[PDB]
């Protein structure tokens, strides 16, 4: 018995994602807006192809 | 003569947006403070400067 298939992954694009190395939450101090929310601002603060 | 000066309008970088909505969008402080000074000022957040 057989199954067969046509697909593959993509990569959307470079400036839309991001992924972080660390997870604590202790207190919500320690990522709350340092490492968690770092990257939610990093998002935030990008510049196009024009400046 | 003093000037009637009534501050309504808080401009920040996206890099600060953290700190002033917790500044002004936070209702409770510690284990329960109130806060003074929520809804003071209305946020706009930018990305134009810095």
């Amino acid at each position: 018995f057989m199954a067969d298939e046509y697909r593959y992954g993509v990569r959307s694009r470079c400036n839309v994602g991001f992924g972080f190395w660390q997870l604590a939450a202790m207190s919500t101090e320690e990522l709350n807006q340092v490492n968690f929310e770092k990257v939610y601002d990093a998002m935030r603060n990008q510049k196009a192809d024009g400046g | 003569r003093p000037l009637d000066i009534r501050p309504n309008l808080l401009v920040v970088p996206t890099t600060l947006r953290s700190k002033a909505k917790e500044v002004v969008g936070v209702q409770r402080l510690a284990n329960g403070a109130d806060n003074p000074n929520f809804e003071l000022v209305q946020v706009l957040d930018t990305a134009w400067l810095n």
